[PDB]
């Protein structure tokens, strides 16, 4: 299959690129020395070379020195190509206006260099993995010129992007809304499809099934690692009903606006724990379809679903996932809209999930992933707006942002057309 | 003699075609190596309809094998079955429909499908008398409907005499793989109605259905439902392969089976399908053979006969078997169900007996039925196509690969005559 | 009997000529340090053709090898298969030309010339029944360019009724190893229109798409793509050198393959060409052969014969080939092509069969087409030649040679006439 | 093949001459005192001996006796024949007239008489090197007298020169302006083509590309013996399609006067950066044709490209260098003159670059150097006339020069054939 690059932008990206590259050389048994033990799998996400080392085929980039350091001088330091981990010299201070258009376009080319060398250098290409966060100034400024710049020149690729959306309550900034609303204006019209996460969704699911009290991001990650592994699994091992990295897009995005389709995981269970449980294939569907088991703190069953992916993962009977996926259907809690009769999407691949060394969840054999698009969703952004609405209504933080280049139009435009997106979803959610 | 070229295109089809040829080289004892060992001569006398030959014994089966991207087709090649086919047919592109029809039919099938042809060409040059194409693939996905609908009408151009026989996945009556399967099926249905002389309407849940209910075999999905598939394909190609009483062929089962050119989509059935355990405890005669052809329970397709009419029924029976048992049974089924079957049609069904029967069995026969049932299929592609397309619910993927939002008005007005064309033969005589 | 003396010049004629002896001393059985070990008598019978001999068995091959630089002769010489040659042969200067045509035609390839004419003479002399010149070199350089044209100029005043074939390489459409290719080129097409009788057209962009199309080999470039070339003209020689059912001969081949003076430039063709992992997958019967020689996958110039149409075609067959096959498939090709072949001409194929395959083969044909779509190329050549010319971009270079610019418009006019005069030929009768 | 003389001049010009014929014994295996170890390719560089000490066919001149005393006693004394090595009594003073008229002409006949025995001690000669500086006295002055000497007595036969042209910013000297476009008004028409480098070029690929943050002349000489090693390896190894000496000014020089390709090569890496690469030889071929990869500090993207040069080296695949070579041609932001269409000149052969023992750069298995002729170079004629405008204007420097023997007029036809030069360039650079 044909090869899919990885672009990890901000703290959020580098430090979740670190762990999903964990899982990689794990699911391909590469060393962490990049030289593989003494197949065509691994050609999408590595590059040969004339000797055993294999080349991730990403690219690292952060305006902090520091952030990247840690992957320069750690266990995989071997492992990337030393040009890919591009560094700058500051960090954007959560500042949405350095990250995009003072201190994001000083090093913007730079990265530019080293993705059009690694697009140049495959024959074919599927599209971009980019992962960043909505509350950051690289990973929120500086990615929307990467959206904008990888539009034109990589025009008509697929570009898509797995992003920490703002939580509901918890938060570690205080310029959040300004900064995540105002990459969402830039984002909608340059990307197809993003997968959002929370991290107050992920640390309860994590206290909630994985019965450990006291996470960290080291942990989250690599659970955010599974999600993308099941999602570029059809484009390394071989299984029944294939699904492409395109074809994504095509079932979940019905509008071009409406794009969000939230991230589920199963089974997420402990070493222990699951000892107690037998894991059918029903049981791991229907985990899915409860608003207990989301990366995203959202409810669906407030909302309605209207596109819904389903990435089957080991050893499955696919009957077994059609009389499942039939049951799901059928249920009057569960509710699609009314002008998407045919609402999924299945993939099966025959290659149970890998286990980290160390790692909490269990050695399942068997896993599925969602990647449904409920409507839902559209109250997450109506709180973003609301919190936006209260901050700027009294002016209160945006001398930062003029003085960093930005002109005072930009907020009154950001918000209006989040007002937009908000009418979209409406009419969506009712019938003609 | 009476060559027959195939074609298989799309995931689907390829993984279709692949066990299809591990039923046939079985049937004439070719090694995967191309090599014969069979013990019959009939084997060799017509191993020309499927395999060409190469000095030394080796047999290389004109396959031709499409697909917008190399991931299954590096599959099948790496298969244990995969060195058999001539690697000079392996057509691959480099970057795979993601189930747009557009896709595959107008930007990216267009620019593949010309080196398609070039190897079709050398294969239909190759045949002293080519009889006609076959082709594998499904409606639903982007590849199989948007260049199998693509090849398919190329190859209606230049062969416009020459048979074209299609065996197609229909999307389920209520599960579904594909989001988009509507406007991907509702286009290909509307592309196929113009060219295909005869299609092979099959579901993936019906065919389940006879895994756990007829047989009790759980575990598989893919690798035995294709099996069954390949079955029902080498049943209709047999007369064109061994010595029958009655020798049958794709063109006298499309005279009977198509009363009008727009009518030509059929429900294949096989028999006989028990397991393993439960075979010591029924008989093989023909009787009860017949009994299970013309029951819903034995249809690949989702479809059921009875709340229709059957228009024309064809059979093609295998091995030593008693003609007059063959045509005894077939009077008594038509008596049976009188109501089943239309009545300007004084007679509905088409017999055929081989006298080789298939690799581990000594009976089998294959149903092929044109009932006016499957309209409902239709009819429920028609309701769903309309629901999504009331408020433009996925166009503007389609739009932006070169297409315009009045084909698929044209797909389906056209869609909705062929289903009121199918009730307008539900009344009775007079 | 119908002696022919080798000609090669230019740093690609050597490297060319190099391999071109390397398979004629595989045919004949000639060991490296010209001792004969064949098996069958044939190769004794007429290896007079090629090679000369010497007391004790020595085979002397009568090739005249030329250079305005030691560097690629010392290389043939230093090479395993360079003992072989007369050292007396060896023509070497020591003053290569840098591409310029002028220096190689006017003031170095002047001064060189009188000393090759001493060493055709004495191959010439030598010769009970001379049938003609082979000349191989490049028109893009300066060497097989500049002195080429001297030297086949000079013969042609000494030997005006003997035959004069020359296998060129032609400049690539659209990729180029020199920057004068143009000027160099167009100088040598003018100079050769009036004194070569048949001239084979090749370059190396379409005999690169040989190598990864039908072959599959990506490492070599120089090394086989020269042995390619050598089995080509290898294959227009053997009738001189073999028995064969209906034998050709270089003038049998001008008359049918040059209507007109002005038009002898050909574009020639070998089959078959399969790759060692896909040729057990593959036929070698005679109508699968005659396909591919047809096709632009398999033909050794840039041009493709679809936008033409062909004047005369030649293929000269080898082995034990049915005479029959041989000819049934020719009528067959004409008829499905009748729009690929001149009208004003009845007939467009000349067969010829040598009963003696190349060494490790059973099969094989070379074909010679005359089309006027090779009428793009010179026409090409022009479009460059114009171009830089309009502002004189290099001509100080070749007038501070012993040059003009009036020879240029001279050039570029004599062109101009050829590329209309294949024109003309593409009307239909009346 | 046939010999080819080295002329090395100024200080640039024997230092920058001793780093070559470093590379060349190393190429040939010749031990440093002279003798071989216990074949017909050295002949064309080195000349034969009843012993077994084989003498370099090269000539160093320098008016001070300073930088060549430190040849003359380095482990390299015994290698040179004691008379090729030329020196004066004292130096130009980084004076044009001293170098060219008053102490210049004491020296340049010795110099001529060792050219002459050993021109004729060749049956053929291919033509001469030439190394010198614009910013110096004997680099310039001196060089103008052989160019001149040089193109009456051996007329007619190839003088190829590398050059350091002066860089744009940086600057060793103050009176590089009036020296640096004296000996461009004498050598434009006693010259083949001259290969132009900048020494802030070098410098920034060197801590740009070679990752090594502390370079000295040491180093830099020794990434200029590999242009000159690729240049020269046709008339040495054999290979497919070699490219003999004559034949790069037939292709690069479309004009008298335009002549001035700037030198590019490629791969330039570090050992150790090395092993996380590829080099294929799209990878090495497509390295050329960027600005950040350049000798002589010019963006080609400013102007256009009209004769290019590609000799390859190593084990390479000639159909891959067609390949690359192509796609190169069909980019919009690589840009052709309108009149040539036939831009490019291949050059293979089978030897793979030599790496200097202590060396900075990798072994690589394949390498490519570029010879390309670019209108932008035109800028740096006019930075340099510019340059010399603004000092001849106040008359602040001509007293050194005219009373060294030097009229005052030389200044004003020197600005004048460069303003012609300016405008022959604009010419070529439009269609017609
Ligand atoms: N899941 C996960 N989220 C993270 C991780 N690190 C940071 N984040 C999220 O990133 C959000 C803020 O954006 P940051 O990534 O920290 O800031 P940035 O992208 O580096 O941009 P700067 O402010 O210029 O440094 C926080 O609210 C965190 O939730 C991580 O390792 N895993
Ligand atoms: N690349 C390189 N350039 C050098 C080297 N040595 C000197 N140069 C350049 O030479 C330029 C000045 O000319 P010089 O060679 O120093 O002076 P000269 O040729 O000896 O003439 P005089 O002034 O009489 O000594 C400086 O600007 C340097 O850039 C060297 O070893 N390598
Ligand atoms: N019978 C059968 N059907 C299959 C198989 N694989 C996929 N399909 C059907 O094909 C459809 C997907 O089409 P696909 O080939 O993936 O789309 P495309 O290749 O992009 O045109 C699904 O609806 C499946 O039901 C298989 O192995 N056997
Ligand atoms: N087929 C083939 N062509 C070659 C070979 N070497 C050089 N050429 C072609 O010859 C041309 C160069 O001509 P060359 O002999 O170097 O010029 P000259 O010797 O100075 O007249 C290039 O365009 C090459 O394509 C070879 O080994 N084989
Ligand atoms: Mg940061
Ligand atoms: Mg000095």
């Amino acid at each position: 299959m044909r090869e899919c690059i990885s672009i990890h932008i901000g703290q959020a990206g580098v430090q979740m690129g670190n762990a999903c590259w964990e899982l990689y050389c794990l699911e391909h048994g590469i060393q962490q020395d990049g030289i593989i033990p003494d197949d065509s799998s691994f050609g999408t996400f590595f590059s040969e070379t004339g000797s055993g080392k294999h080349v991730p085929r990403a690219v690292f980039v952060d305006l902090e020195q520091t952030v990247i350091g840690e992957i320069r001088t750690g266990h995989y330091r071997s492992l990337f190509h030393p040009e890919q981990l591009i560094t700058g010299k500051e960090d954007a201070a959560n500042n949405y206006a350095r990250g995009h258009y003072t201190i994001g376009k000083e090093i913007v080319d730079s990265v530019l260099d080293r993705v059009r060398k690694m697009a140049d250098q495959c024959s074919g290409l599927q599209g971009f993995l980019i992962f960043h966060s909505f509350g950051g100034g690289t990973g929120s400024g500086f990615t929307s010129l990467l959206m904008e710049r990888l539009s034109v020149d990589y025009g008509k690729k697929s570009k898509l992007e797995f992003s920490v959306y703002p939580a509901p309550q918890i938060s570690t900034a205080v310029v959040e809304p300004y900064n995540s609303i105002l990459t969402t204006h830039t984002t909608l019209e340059h990307s197809d499809c993003a997968f959002m996460v929370d991290n107050e969704a992920i640390y309860d699911i994590c206290n909630r099934n994985l019965d450990i009290e006291r996470p960290t991001y080291t942990n989250l990650n690599r659970l955010i690692g599974q999600i993308v592994s099941s999602i570029t699994a059809s484009l390394r091992f071989d299984g029944a009903l294939n699904v492409d990295l395109t074809e994504f897009q095509t079932n979940l995005v019905p509008y071009p606006r409406i794009h969000f389709p939230l991230v589920t995981y199963s089974p997420i269970i402990s070493a222990e724990k699951a000892y107690h449980e037998q894991l059918s294939v029903p049981e791991i569907t229907n985990a899915c379809f409860e608003y207990s088991n989301q990366m995203v703190k959202c409810d669906p069953r407030r909302g309605k679903y209207m596109a819904c992916c389903l990435l089957y993962r080991g050893d499955v009977v696919p009957k077994d996932v059609n009389a499942a996926i039939a049951a799901i259907k059928t249920r009057r809690s569960i509710q699609f809209v009314d002008w998407c009769p045919t609402g999924f999407k299945v993939g099966i691949n025959y290659q149970p999930p890998t286990v980290v060394p160390g790692g909490d969840l269990a050695k399942v054999q068997r896993a599925v992933c969602m990647l449904s698009n409920t409507t839902a969703i559209a109250e997450a952004w109506a709180r973003l707006d609301h919190k936006f609405d209260l901050m700027y209504s009294k002016r209160a933080f945006v001398h930062w942002y003029v003085g960093e280049g930005m002109e005072e139009g930009e907020f009154s435009e950001a918000r209006e057309d989040m007002a937009a997106l908000e009418k979209d979803y409406e009419e969506v959610g009712t019938e003609s | 003699m009476r060559e027959i070229v195939h074609l298989q295109a799309g995931q689907c089809g390829n993984q279709i075609g692949a066990k299809f040829w591990e039923v046939i080289s079985d049937e004439h004892g070719i090694d995967p190596t191309g090599t014969y060992h069979g013990d019959s001569d009939l084997q060799l006398e017509r191993i020309n309809v499927y395999y060409n030959e190469a000095t030394g014994g080796k047999y290389v089966p004109r396959a031709v094998l499409v697909d917008l991207e190399p991931g299954t087709m590096d599959s099948v090649r790496s298969g244990p079955f995969g060195q058999i086919f001539r690697p000079d047919n392996f057509v691959f592109g480099q970057s795979g429909a993601g189930n747009n029809w557009a896709k595959g039919h107008y930007t990216e099938g267009a620019e593949l499908v010309d080196s398609v042809l070039d190897v079709v060409r050398k294969e239909a040059e190759s045949c002293d008398c080519l009889q006609g194409f076959q082709l594998t693939h499904s409606l639903g996905g982007g590849t199989g409907s948007g260049m199998g609908t693509l090849l398919i009408s190329k190859i209606r151009e230049e062969y416009p005499d020459r048979i074209m026989n299609t065996f197609s996945v229909v999307p389920s009556p209520k599960v579904s793989d594909t989001v988009v399967e509507p406007y991907n099926a509702t286009l290909s249905v509307h592309q196929l109605v113009e060219n295909t002389d005869e299609t092979y309407c099959i579901d993936n849940e019906a065919l389940y259905d006879i895994c756990f209910r007829t047989l009790k075999l759980t575990t598989p999905t893919y690798g035995d439902l294709n099996h069954l598939v390949s079955a029902t394909m080498s049943g209709v190609t047999t007369c064109l392969r061994f010595p029958g009483q009655l020798n049958a062929d794709l063109r006298k089962l499309a005279v009977n089976m198509v009363p009008f050119p727009r009518l030509h989509f059929f429900m294949p059935g096989f028999a006989p399908l028990t397991s393993r355990g439960s075979q010591q405890y029924r008989a093989l005669t023909v009787p009860e053979l017949t009994q299970q052809m013309f029951d819903a329970k034995n249809m690949m397709a989702a479809c059921d006969p009875r709340h229709g009419r059957y228009l024309t029924v064809a059979a093609v029976f295998r091995g030593r078997m008693s003609m007059k048992e063959v045509d005894e049974q077939m009077l008594n089924v038509q008596n049976k169900n009188s109501s089943y079957f239309v009545e300007w049609i004084p007679n509905n069904v088409k017999t055929a007996v081989c006298d080789i029967p298939p690799r581990g069995l000594k009976m089998s026969a294959t149903f092929i039925g044109n009932s006016t049932a499957i309209q409902e299929l239709f009819k429920r592609i028609s309701e769903q196509f309309t629901a999504m397309f009331r408020r433009k619910a996925f166009l503007h993927w389609y739009t932006g690969e070169g297409m315009d939002e009045m084909e698929f008005t044209e797909a389906e007005s056209n869609m909705n005559d062929l289903v009121s064309e199918y009730q307008q033969y539900q009344d009775a005589t007079a």
